[PDB]
RNA sequence: CAGCCGCGGUAAUACGGAGGGCGCGAGCGUUACCCGGAUUCACUGGGCGUAAAGGGCGUGUAGGCGGCCUGGGGCGUCCCAUGU
RNA sequence: GGGAGCAAACCGGAUUAGAUACCCGGGUAGUCCACGCCCUAAACGAUGCGCGCUAGGUCUCUGGGUCUCCUGGGGGCCGAAGCU
C-alpha cells in the first residue's frame, strides 16, 4: 500500500502564568509512487500522536501526479509565502536534483528524474506547500489539448 | 408535474443589496427592487428537478435547509413529507463537516429517549431527573430532523444560501452537491443546482419547495395528495 | 497615451479571464488583429470579432474557459493560464532561429513577429525564420 | 593501495551480505550469519534513524567496498559514466563490471575479489595473449582473458578451475574451461547483475 | 576548544586521554586565495506603506519612451550563400 | 521698524535627597511688519509622475440632465477578483 514519510518535527512553544506550555508539529508526505502523493501537517500534545495524526491528514490531501517516465511534463514554478520552487523535468539518469522538502514529495510521488529549485523562505512548511500546489497543478498534452479544444 | 406563471406568488425579492453575479437572473428593477427574470428561473428548475429526480429514485437522500424563522416550518414539514432530515434550529459546528461527532448526540438522543418510557426511569436521584430531561429536550430541539440522518447526504437543499452559507460552505469541503431556492441576496456561484427566486416570503417558499417534494416522492414510490403546507400560508394572512 | 497597445490587450485580456467575463474590447489595430488571429488557431481564446464601440474601431474578444469545478470554488479552470508580453518598448528582443524558445517543454506558445509575419514559434520555426518576440501564452 | 584490513567485517558495516573472501564470507561464517550486527562497542544497541545523508552515503560505500576500490579511483569512473551517453546509474555499473581484476573474479579463475587482484598483480593472467598485471585494465568485449600457461599448472588454479566445472557464468562471459580461455561477450546491463545496491542512490550522492 | 551556533562553576557524547567508530589513504590536515552556494547587485533574476529604500514640491534641458490608416527606403532586426 | 498677549534665555517663588524640571510670579531674543538671507523637517499617504484595465455597497462636497433615478469631477468609510 502507502508508505509514510515525514519531513519535519518541531517544538513549538506557548506561554503561561508559571511558564512554558511545550507542543509538537509534523511534516508529512505519504506516497504510492505513482503519482499519487499526501502532505499533512500534524500538531498535538505527543509527538507521536502528532506525526500519526499528520499521517491521517495526508491522506485527506491528495495530489494525483501526471507521471510521465520518471518525470514531469513542463517546468513549473510556484509561489507559496514567498517560498518559491522550481520544478524542471529531465531524461532518466537525471536523479533526484532537490534538496529536503521538495524530494521526499517527488520521491514519493514515484518521481525519479527532475531538477528542483529553491528559491525565497527556505521554510519547509512552505517550501513543501508549494511543492505541492506546484505539482496540484501540472497538465498534460492531453489535458491541455482538451481545454482548447473545438 | 411542474408549474407556469408564478407572478401570482414570488417573482423576485430584495433592493439594492444585490451581488452582481447574481446580475444575470434579474431582468429589470422596479422601483429600486429587483425582480427576478422567473423564465430563465424555469430552464434552471428542470436542470434542477430532474436532478432530484434521479437521486430521488437512486433512492437517495436530500437534506433540507433553513434556519430561517422566515420559513422555518415549511421546511420541517415538507421535509418530514420526504423521509429526508432537515435541519430547522440552527445549523452546527460542521454537522456534515464534523459529522462523526454531530452525530454522537443523535446517539444519546436515543439513548435517552427510550431511557424513559417505564423501565428503572426512577432508579436515580432527582436533582439529576430534571437534570436529564433537560439534556434530552434540548437534543431535541436542533436533532429532531438530524435524526434520521445516518451517512452523509446525497444532496443539500437550502432556502436562504446566504444566511445559511456555514451550510453551504459545507457540503463543497465534501463533495456533496447544492440545491438552493437562492435570491439576489445571495451568491449564485456556490449553487450546483440553482432555483433563482425569494430567499423569503412563505407564499413562495411553499408553493416552490413543496412541489420539490411532489417530485421526491413522485417514482419512488406514491402519488400527488396535495400537502398540509398550503394550510400554513392562510397563517400569514 | 498608451505606451505598449500589444501589452496592453495582452493585459487587458489576462485581467478580462481572471473573472471570468464573457468578452472584452480591445482597441483596434491591424497587428493588435494578426495576434488575436493566433490565439484562435491555438484555441486560447474562442475568437474575436472587429466592432464599432462609440463609432471607434474596437476588437471583442470572446475569451474561453474551463467546466464548472467540483468542490469549494466552483471556479474554471483557465484555458489563458499565462500571458506575458516580451518585447517592451524601450526593451526590444530578437531572437534568430535557433534561439526561439520553447514555450513550457512544449505546451504553450511564443508569438514571433517575422519578416514573414506573426507567427508561433513552431510556426516559425518550420517556416525557417526568426524575429521579434512578442508574448508567451500558456 | 587499496583497503587491507577487517572485510567479512564489512560484509558487516552495510549491514549486508558482502561477498570479499570466498569460501568463508560464503559457508555459515561471515558472521551476518552469527553476528549481523555492525562492529564496535556500540553493536547490538538500536540505531537512531539514518540521516538522508547517511543512506545515500552508506549505499555508495557499499557499491565501493564491494569492488575493493579506493573512492579516488571510484569517482574517476563515474565522472565517466555521467558525462558518457545514456542512463548514467548503469555505466557506471557498467564500468565498474567492466574492471579486469572483476572480469576474473568473474570468470571464476580465483574465488575472491581481492584474489583477482593480486593474481593479476603477480602475472597470472592474459589477455589476447600479451599479459597485464593491471588491475584496473578496462576489459572491452573481444578479450579472451586467459591464465598463463606459466601458472597454470598451479595448485590455487586447478583447485579453483575444478570447482568450476559444473557452475554457470554470467551470461556476458564464455567461461571456456578446456584451454581455461575466458571471453567477454557485451557490457553487462544493470538487468544482468547481481547487486546489492540502489545505483540510483548512488548517483544522488555525487550531485553532492 | 572553537568555521558559525556556542562548549567547561565534579554524569562534559563539545577540554585532555583511552577504547572503539566514521572519512580518506602515500598521503591526510591547517592557512591563504578564486568561483559556488548567494535571485546577497537580481540581464536571465530582487526591492522601496511599517523591514534598507520615493527625491520637500515644482518647472523644465539633455536623454529614454510613443495612438490609428496608407506608401517609399531597408539603419535595427531576420534568412541564405560565402570568407575569416 | 513695530512690540498688546505670549514666551526660550534669564530673576525670583515653591517642590524634592538634590530640582540646573514638570508647578508659580516676573521677564530679553523671538514671535508682527519691509527688504534681503537661510532650504531644513515625522516637508507623511512615512506610498514618484502618467496612461490603460479589473465587481460592488454607503456617506459626503461641487457640476450637467429627460431631478426620492441617470451622468461627470473631489473627499471618506466597507468590500469582488487580486496582492501581501
Ligand atoms: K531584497
Ligand atoms: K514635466
Ligand atoms: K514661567
Ligand atoms: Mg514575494
Ligand atoms: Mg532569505
Ligand atoms: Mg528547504
Ligand atoms: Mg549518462
Ligand atoms: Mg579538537
Ligand atoms: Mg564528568
Ligand atoms: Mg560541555
Ligand atoms: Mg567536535
Ligand atoms: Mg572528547
Ligand atoms: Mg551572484
Ligand atoms: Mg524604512
Ligand atoms: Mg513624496
Ligand atoms: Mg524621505
Ligand atoms: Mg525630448
Ligand atoms: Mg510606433
Ligand atoms: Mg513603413
Ligand atoms: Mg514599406
Ligand atoms: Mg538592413
Ligand atoms: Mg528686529
Ligand atoms: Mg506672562
Ligand atoms: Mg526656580
Ligand atoms: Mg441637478
Ligand atoms: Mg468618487
Ligand atoms: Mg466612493
Ligand atoms: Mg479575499
Amino acid at each position: 500500500d502507502f508508505e509514510e514519510k515525514m519531513i519535519l518535527i518541531r517544538r513549538t512553544a506557548r506561554m503561561q502564568a508559571g511558564g512554558r506550555r511545550f507542543r509538537f508539529g509534523a511534516l508529512v508526505v505519504v506516497g504510492d509512487r505513482q503519482g499519487r502523493v499526501g502532505l499533512g501537517f500534524g500538531k498535538a500534545p505527543e509527538v507521536p500522536l502528532a506525526v500519526q495524526k499528520a499521517g491521517y491528514y495526508a491522506r485527506r490531501n491528495m495530489v494525483e501526479v501526471p507521471l510521465q517516465n520518471g518525470t514531469i511534463p513542463h517546468e513549473i514554478e510556484v509561489e507559496f509565502g514567498a517560498s518559491k520552487i522550481v520544478l524542471k523535468p529531465a531524461a532518466p539518469g537525471t536523479g533526484v536534483i532537490a534538496g529536503a522538502v521538495p524530494r521526499a514529495i517527488l520521491e514519493l510521488a514515484g518521481v525519479t528524474d527532475i531538477l528542483t529549485k529553491e528559491l525565497g523562505s527556505r521554510n519547509p512548511i512552505n517550501i513543501a506547500y508549494a511543492t505541492m500546489e506546484a505539482l496540484r497543478q501540472l497538465r498534460t498534452k492531453a489535458d491541455v489539448e482538451r481545454l482548447r479544444k473545438g | 408535474v411542474k408549474e407556469l406563471l408564478e407572478a401570482g406568488v414570488h417573482f423576485g425579492h430584495e433592493r439594492k443589496r444585490w451581488n452582481p453575479k447574481f446580475a444575470r437572473y434579474i431582468y429589470a428593477e422596479r422601483n429600486g427592487i429587483h425582480i427576478i427574470d422567473l423564465q430563465k428561473t424555469m430552464e434552471e428548475l428542470e436542470r434542477t428537478f430532474r436532478f432530484i429526480e434521479d437521486l430521488a429514485m437512486r433512492g437517495g437522500t436530500i437534506l433540507f435547509v433553513g434556519t430561517k424563522k422566515q420559513a422555518q416550518d415549511i421546511v420541517r414539514m415538507e421535509a418530514e413529507r420526504a423521509g429526508m432530515p432537515y435541519v430547522n434550529q440552527r445549523w452546527l459546528g460542521g454537522m456534515l463537516t464534523n459529522f462523526k461527532t454531530i452525530s454522537q448526540r443523535v446517539h444519546r438522543l436515543e439513548e435517552l429517549e427510550a431511557l424513559f418510557a417505564s423501565p428503572e426511569i426512577e432508579e436515580r436521584p432527582k436533582k439529576e431527573q430534571v437534570r436529564l430531561k433537560h439534556e434530552l429536550e434540548r437534543l431535541q430541539k436542533y436533532l429532531s430532523g438530524f435524526r434520521l440522518l445516518k451517512r452523509l447526504p446525497d444532496a443539500i437543499f437550502v432556502v436562504d444560501p446566504t444566511k445559511e452559507a456555514i451550510a453551504v460552505r459545507e457540503a463543497r469541503k465534501l463533495f456533496i452537491p447544492v440545491i438552493a431556492l437562492a435570491d439576489t441576496d445571495s451568491d449564485p456561484d456556490l449553487v450546483d443546482y440553482i432555483i433563482p427566486g425569494n430567499d423569503d416570503a412563505i407564499r413562495s417558499i411553499q408553493l416552490i419547495l413543496s412541489r420539490a417534494v411532489d417530485l421526491i416522492i413522485q417514482a419512488r414510490g406514491g402519488v400527488v395528495e396535495p400537502s398540509p403546507s398550503y394550510a400554513l400560508v392562510q397563517e400569514a394572512e | 497615451m498608451l505606451t505598449d497597445p500589444i501589452a496592453d490587450m495582452l493585459t487587458r485580456i489576462r485581467n478580462a479571464t481572471r473573472v471570468y467575463k464573457e468578452s472584452t474590447d480591445v482597441p483596434a489595430s491591424r497587428f493588435k488583429e494578426e495576434i488575436l488571429r493566433i490565439l484562435a488557431r491555438e484555441g486560447f481564446i474562442k475568437g474575436y470579432e472587429r466592432v464599432d464601440v462609440d463609432g471607434k474601431p474596437y476588437l471583442r474578444v470572446y475569451l474561453k474557459y474551463g467546466p464548472r469545478r467540483q468542490g469549494p470554488d466552483p471556479r474554471p479552470e483557465q484555458v489563458i493560464h499565462h500571458i506575458r508580453r516580451i518585447s517592451k518598448p524601450g526593451r526590444r528582443v530578437y531572437v534568430g532561429v535557433k534561439e526561439i524558445p520553447r514555450v513550457r517543454r512544449g505546451l504553450g506558445i511564443a508569438i514571433l513577429s517575422t519578416s514573414k509575419g506573426v507567427l508561433t514559434d513552431r510556426e516559425a520555426r518550420k517556416l525557417g525564420v526568426g524575429g521579434e518576440l512578442i508574448c508567451e501564452v500558456w | 593501495g587499496r583497503y587491507i584490513g577487517p572485510v567479512c567485517r564489512l560484509c558487516r558495516r552495510e549491514g549486508v551480505k558482502l561477498y570479499l573472501k570466498g569460501e568463508r564470507c560464503y559457508s555459515p561464517k561471515c558472521a551476518m550469519e552469527r553476528r549481523p550486527y555492525p562492529p564496535g562497542q556500540h553493536g547490538q544497541k538500536r540505531a537512531r534513524r539514518p540521516s538522508d545523508y547517511a543512506v545515500r552515503l552508506r549505499e555508495k560505500q557499499k557499491l565501493r567496498r564491494i569492488y575493493g576500490i579506493s573512492e579516488r579511483q571510484f569517482r574517476n569512473l563515474f565522472e565517466e559514466a555521467s558525462k558518457k551517453k545514456g542512463v548514467t546509474g548503469s555505466v557506471f555499473l557498467g564500468l565498474l563490471e567492466s574492471r579486469l581484476d572483476n572480469v576474473v573474479y568473474r570468470l571464476g579463475f580465483a574465488v575472491s575479489r581481492r584474489q583477482a587482484r593480486q593474481l593479476v598483480r603477480h602475472g597470472h593472467i592474459t589477455v589476447n595473449g600479451r599479459r597485464v598485471d593491471l588491475p584496473s585494465y578496462r576489459v572491452r568485449p573481444g578479450d579472451e582473458i586467459a591464465v598463463a600457461e606459466k601458472s597454470r599448472n598451479l595448485e590455487l588454479i586447478r583447485q579453483n578451475l575444478e570447482a568450476m566445472k559444473g557452475r554457470k557464468v554470467g551470461p556476458w562471459l564464455s567461461l571456456d574451461v578446456e584451454g581455461m580461455k575466458g571471453k567477454f561477450l557485451r557490457l553487462p546491463d544493470r538487468e544482468d547483475l547481481a547487486l546489492p545496491v540502489q545505483e540510483n542512490l548512488v548517483i544522488e550522492f555525487y550531485s553532492r
